[PDB]
């Protein structure tokens, strides 16, 4: 029942929302919104708002919007401070919808879309006419089929219709079956032009109007152009059809040393897949080109194309517009185990933001935040402008380059919002202030504890201890909620194993699936009333279970983007709660921090291993830090491990039982030195690597900060059975180096961690003739500058080949992206890729 | 409560007691349903009370199917009552006598409630009228008096007499020992009582048959 928006948008002195209704449909109503701000008053006026300072605050009912704007710019001018929500959108949304937003992703109609242009220099530019539009294949979940657009002539191209029955091609390597499943979906309606079927669009667009608009890169080529070229044929006006109110926006965006131009369809959310992948997809490939990222999540690189780029359209269009499809399906293919697009509206609808605003953490925060305080009559301060100035970043060791053998890694449990709790920080929370002392002697105990009364920071801040902070206390919400519906995935997860168990050998009854909450571990009536329960109703019932599982854990992941991002705007300008003297107090702090647990350690390892002055943290980075546990293996021994298990157990008995423990009475002491609030700095062991028992492998090596790799047999105490090879930035998969030598480096890594420098010579030199015997083009360079003389020079013409595939020369081609990488990786390991020629031996004694 | 001549009629003379201050007003404000079919007998506090009007069942139920149009003996029996509650205190009652100076609560929906009101200045000017009432130094008694006869239901006799203070206030004893037997107000309005939507589609299920 409850409804929701869809989007909603600001055009003039009304907001024009677009929501599903009681009934559950579509609409799209207009609204005088009467926005409210607030103001300071006498505690004479006194009422029941006030701003998170305590200071008693007024309401300030406007007529319109425009009319609130300007008293904010009056307002400011005198001199005042104008509070309250001024982003009105965003307050709106929190009268109209003044409880939790639940949506039906359904009734949403997501629309997935590609451009297919053509040109005689290859790469189209938008914002110009020379539309030749090939073809066109828009997406909507809800009729759930595809409808390509086709132009058999027009200007420049004809012929060759699309062929429904011959799904590009068979038994050869032309047709990828691109229609691969369900077909009641492909709608092949192309009227017979363009001058037609390039508007038809727009009548298709008002039978099925876009609420979510994602594809690939659709937010910076398809739509900005797809707009730029009608209007310059139907009229601008006639070009606004493109958005529900014919009201739409440019926005300019600068880059390094150029720029393009993206457009804006006021009510509507383009959320570019690509731009989803980039932000909720960590990995950050080379380059998002689409024929890889694909090739990577669905595991295939397709359509084996052979033909010129930039002029394919002649060649064909049975294998042409059939990629003008799985292009449109890939996009939707990946989404479906990515679920970015779920993710993006769960996030939404919580804030209580436009839906296409989870790109903006500043944003999203802000609406959560005054959501919050609205609900308690607290007024949200009002943003200021201040001054972009940097602040201390995170702390990275300089690590001495070399290799280690054993090492133990031990990260710090989300630090930056841990540090906002422990110490309490926020706007409000300001206590005072103290002589500062140099960072180091913090570090070190030797400056005065900064105060008996505060809740303090390295540099200088104090904040109220009895008392809870608007920030902090946010964050220990989001944090729980993540704890809550964490439970909740983990039941639904065990409940589907207890639907699965009772799978095999289940009632052969006709019955129905039991209404039952897939968040909570069923009861014992409801185990039993499961297995009396019919087959066809369990498996409806397990897919019930993992609708949950799954809603529980983007519920879930959200809360943690959520808490991951919070530092990201606290320092940000731009936030209203921004403040230097609390961005910088948050980072300082995690820099003494770092660097005091980095002490104790040492300390404490020292200690048990019986010296001092050794360093046995190897480095760290920002809230993790490196140990090397070799003295403490030694301590029993090498010759003695049953396996290498054994000494992974040992290393991790040990630091589950002595490290973490010394690293806690650590911890907390700096809790009580800073006279914190809570003590929550909690770090725990992470990975333990080495070279597996009785090799001759290095085990793992550092060349640069944030620039190594190990050899990980466990992490968060999963053991696992074939080692793992965690390769920190070492410049391998590099987008300008061959596949065949990228898989090369891996393997020397590999072989080097794992089998010794003898190994890695033997392959070194396996790969050396590997490689002098490979393809044409693959190994070859790739630049350009406008075009070529009459690929873009070898395609090959029989006449330069011979002497070519001669003259070329892998000893250049090689010791110039394997050998001068391995270079770095060998010399920092202490070890050569190829036995050098010894010397001192010479010496015979 | 009331009780009845054996006849219809009935009379006591009744006083509505008030609050100190930073208390609990001496009027706490509920409203509720109440019907029974099926056996159904559902009797809810509504939210109508409060901001709600949606989260409670009948009032959406109601506007949905918007029965005062589509059936008026419906809306009629789960349209939502208000309940003036008030502490009182029991001067006279022939017909229960022991209530005598005993402390009460008296459920009184809208005609009583209305006539505090037209008992201080606002109501004719030229020659002016009368001050205030229901504090304990200054107040009158409600004369409570029933009619039904061949009329219809409770008569309206009853109203107040003249300003006139409360019989032993002034002694420390009966001042505390007398807010005390007062079951002051806000429980009234609270999340204390509660129970969900399954109670109403118990009760609701079984009017159309299905
Ligand atoms: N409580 C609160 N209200 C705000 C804030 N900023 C803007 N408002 C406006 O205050 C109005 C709500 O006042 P309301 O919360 O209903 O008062 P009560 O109803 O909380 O006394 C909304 O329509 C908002 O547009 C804020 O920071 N806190
Ligand atoms: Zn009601």
């Amino acid at each position: 029942m409850k409804e929701f928006y869809l989007t909603v948008e600001q055009i003039g002195d009304s907001i024009f929302e677009r929501y599903i209704d009681s009934n559950g449909r579509e609409r799209t109503r207009e609204v005088e919104y009467k926005p409210s701000l607030f103001a300071h008053c006498p505690e004479s006026q006194a009422t029941k708002y006030f701003d998170i300072y305590g200071k008693p605050c007024t309401r300030k009912l406007f007529a319109n919007m425009r009319d609130a704007s300007q008293w904010i710019k009056r307002m400011e001018d005198i001199g005042l401070e104008a509070l309250g929500m001024d982003d009105f959108k965003l307050a709106y949304l929190s009268d109209t919808y003044n409880y939790e937003i639940k949506y039906d992703h359904t009734k949403i109609r997501v629309a997935n879309f590609d451009i297919e242009v053509t040109s005689p220099d290859g790469f189209p530019e938008p914002s110009q006419a020379k539309h030749p539009i090939d073809a066109i294949t828009h997406y909507d979940s809800i009729d759930d089929r595809f409808y390509v657009f086709d132009l058999l002539n027009s200007p420049y191209g004809n012929v060759e219709e699309w062929s429904i029955e011959i799904a590009a091609k068979l038994q050869e390597q032309g047709g990828d079956e691109v229609p691969s499943e369900i077909i009641d979906k492909i709608i092949y309606m192309p009227f017979d032009n363009e001058k037609e079927l390039l508007m038809e669009y727009l009548n298709f667009w008002q039978q099925k109007t876009p609420v979510i608009l994602t594809g690939w890169n659709v937010e910076s080529f398809a739509i900005p152009y797809v707009y730029n070229r009608i209007k310059n044929i139907f009229g601008e006006s006639t070009a606004k059809r493109l958005s529900p109110h014919r009201k739409t926006r440019v926005k300019v965006i600068e880059n390094m040393y150029g720029s393009r131009e993206i457009i804006t369809l006021f009510g509507i959310s383009v959320l570019d897949y690509i731009d989803l992948y980039k932000k909720f997809s960590f990995t950050n490939q080379p380059s998002y080109s689409l024929d890889y990222i694909s090739e990577f999540e669905l595991n295939v690189g397709k359509l084996k194309y052979d033909g010129p780029i930039s002029k394919l359209r002649e060649s064909n269009h049975q294998r042409y517009i059939s990629y003008n499809i799985i292009a449109v399906y890939r996009v939707l293919q990946i989404d479906a185990k990515r679920q970015f697009i779920n993710l993006s509206l769960d996030m939404g609808y919580y804030a209580k933001i436009q839906i296409q605003s989870v790109f903006s953490p500043i944003k999203t925060w802000d609406a959560i935040i005054f959501n919050s305080l609205k609900e308690q009559n607290k007024v949200i301060p009002q943003g200021r402008s201040h001054p972009v100035q940097p602040y201390p970043g995170a702390f990275v060791k300089e690590p001495i380059p070399n290799r280690y053998k054993y090492v133990m890694s031990f990260d710090l449990t989300s630090l930056y919002p841990s540090i906002i709790r422990q110490v309490n920080i926020s706007p409000e929370t300001i206590a005072g202030t103290f002589k500062v002392a140099p960072l180091h002697d913090y570090i070190n105990a030797v400056a005065e504890r900064p105060s008996d009364v505060y809740s303090c920071s390295p540099n200088g801040m104090m904040y109220y201890k009895d008392r809870d902070g608007v920030v902090p206390t946010e964050i220990t919400k989001v944090f729980n909620q993540r704890k809550e519906h964490k439970g909740y995935m983990l039941a639904a997860q065990r409940n589907g194993e207890i639907i699965k168990e009772a799978l095999h050998n289940p009632n052969l009854s006709v019955d129905e699936p039991l209404d039952v909450d897939y968040r909570f571990d069923f009861s014992d009536e409801i185990k039993e009333k499961i297995k009396k329960l019919s087959a066809k109703s369990l498996n409806e019932m397990l897919f019930r279970a993992q609708r949950t599982e799954v809603a529980g854990m983007t519920a879930q992941i959200n809360r943690k983007l959520l808490i991951n991002s919070l530092y990201g705007a606290l320092g940000n300008v731009w936030f209203r709660y921004y403040d230097l003297r609390n961005a910088t107090a948050i980072t300082t702090f995690g820099q003494m921090a770092l660097q005091w647990i980095e002490r104790k350690v040492n300390e404490y390892l020292n200690e048990v291993c019986g010296t001092e002055g050794e360093a046995f943290v190897l480095y760290g980075d920002t809230d993790s830090i490196y140990v090397s546990a070799d003295k403490i293996i030694d301590k029993v021994g090498e010759s003695k491990f049953r396996d290498t298990n054994h000494w992974v157990d040992f290393l991790d008995k040990f630091a589950r039982e002595r490290m973490e423990p010394a690293i806690d009475r650590g911890f907390r002491e700096m809790c009580e030195y800073m006279n914190n609030k809570q003590h929550l700095m909690f770090m725990d062991r992470e990975a333990i690597a080495g070279p597996p028992l009785g090799s001759k492998g290095i085990g793992g090596f550092w060349t640069g900060k944030k620039r190594y790799a190990l050899n990980v047999w466990d992490m968060e105490g999963t053991r696992y059975a074939e080692p793992k090879l965690k390769i920190m930035g070492l410049e391998t998969q590099k987008s300008s180096t061959p596949k065949a030598v990228q898989k090369a480096l891996k393997e020397c890594i590999r072989r080097m961690l794992q089998e010794g420098e003898e190994s890695l010579q033997e392959y070194f030199k396996e790969f050396e003739k590997e490689f002098r015997q490979l393809n044409y083009i693959s190994i070859a360079s790739v630049s350009s500058a406008n075009n070529i003389a009459k690929p873009s020079g070898t395609e090959i013409t029989d006449l330069i080949k011979d002497d070519v595939l001669h003259w070329m020369d892998y000893t250049v081609l090689l010791e110039k992206t394997f050998i001068k990488p391995l270079e770095g990786f060998t010399s920092a390991a202490k070890l050569d890729y190829e036995k050098k020629a010894s010397l001192f031996d010479m010496f015979d004694f | 409560k009331l009780k009845l001549d054996a006849s219809g009629n009935g009379q006591a003379v009744i006083r509505f007691l008030p609050a100190k201050t930073d208390d609990a007003l001496p009027f706490a404000i509920l409203v509720n349903h109440g019907f029974k079919k099926n056996g159904k007998w559902y009797i809810e506090t509504c939210s109508s009370t409060h901001g709600d009007y949606d989260s409670c069942p009948v009032c959406q139920y109601i506007s949905k199917n918007d029965l005062y149009n589509t059936n008026k003996t419906e809306y009629s029996q789960l349209k939502r009552k208000t309940s003036y509650w008030a502490n009182i205190l029991v001067v006279k009652d022939p017909q229960a006598p022991d209530n005598e100076g005993k402390v009460f609560k008296y459920r009184f929906g809208k005609k009583i409630w209305d006539k505090i009101n037209a008992m201080i200045a606002v109501d004719t000017e030229m020659g002016e009228t009368p001050v205030d009432v229901t504090c304990p130094w200054e107040g009158a008694n409600f004369v409570l008096k029933v009619k039904q006869v061949s009329g219809f239901s409770n008569y309206d006799e009853s109203k107040f007499l003249n300003q006139s203070a409360i019989p032993n206030i002034d002694d420390e004893s009966f001042q505390k020992e007398l807010f005390e037997q007062m079951v002051d107000l806000s429980e009234m309005t609270s999340k204390d009582k509660f129970k969900s939507f399954e109670e109403l589609n118990t009760k609701f299920n079984q009017v159309l048959g299905t």
